[PDB]
């Protein structure tokens, strides 16, 4: 299933596959309800707006989209 | 030599005083931010300011000392790759 047609619970087990520090933001992605489309799109600006403010942590998120996106996309 | 990917938050500390230890008021900024080497491979001049460096000169250095990290990495990592081949 490409990941524009995740849902939210989906997008929510592969943060689970994430690293430990990135856990803490579950209940918000999962409050906010983040779908696959829109983790695809995912901007620094959103990830602060989920109560991701520490930049480090940001940057593993986008990290793991980039790495997922590529894959979505067989780049 | 360990890869700048495997760094931790601590090691970033150690690299910031070595290469930044002129800048050493904004060492805390990356302990507060959690920069480990994974998110020092990404960051960039708009992070250093989100982050709290605004003063234009002090970030261009400590940007400056990032680039070159960078390049050194990237150098290192081919030669190594090199050696094992493939």
């Amino acid at each position: 299933e490409p990941v524009s047609k995740w849902s939210p619970s989906q997008v929510v087990d592969w943060m689970k596959g994430l690293d430990d520090c990135l856990q803490q933001y579950i209940k918000n992605f999962e409050r906010e309800k983040i779908s696959g489309d829109q983790l695809l799109r995912i901007t620094h600006q959103e990830l602060e707006d989920l109560g991701v403010s520490r930049i480090g942590h940001q940057e593993l998120i986008l990290e793991a989209v980039d790495l997922l996106c590529a894959l979505n996309y067989g780049l | 030599p360990k890869a700048v990917y495997l760094w931790t938050v601590s090691d970033v500390l150690k690299w910031y005083r070595r290469h930044c230890g002129e800048y050493t008021q904004y060492e805390q900024l990356f302990a507060q931010h959690d920069i480990t080497g994974r998110a020092l491979l990404r960051i960039t001049d708009s992070s250093l300011q989100r982050m709290g460096v605004t003063d234009n000169r002090d970030r261009e250095a400590i940007w400056r000392e990032i680039v070159k990290q960078r390049l050194k990495t990237d150098i290192m990592e081919i030669r190594d790759m090199e050696r094992l081949n493939i």
